[PDB]
């Protein structure tokens, strides 16, 4: 039922976390963020890292 | 980073 992302979908396969604790959306698919590994250190999603 | 793999 909860959906996250910029998708705005359900949650599937390997999702990360913005380490933005105040991020509005925190979880996102790794293919929404061209992600294939979990990365190392501190993330923060497109929104939260000034991406537009 | 903080990541988790979908279950259920
Ligand atoms: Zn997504
Ligand atoms: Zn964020």
């Amino acid at each position: 039922e909860p959906t996250y992302c910029l998708c705005n979908q359900v949650s599937y396969g390997e999702m990360i976390g913005c380490d933005n604790e105040q991020c509005p959306i925190e979880w996102f698919h790794f293919s929404c963020v061209s992600l294939t590994y979990k990365p190392k250190g501190k993330w923060y999603c497109p929104k939260c890292r000034g991406d537009n | 980073a903080r990541t988790k793999q979908t279950a259920r």
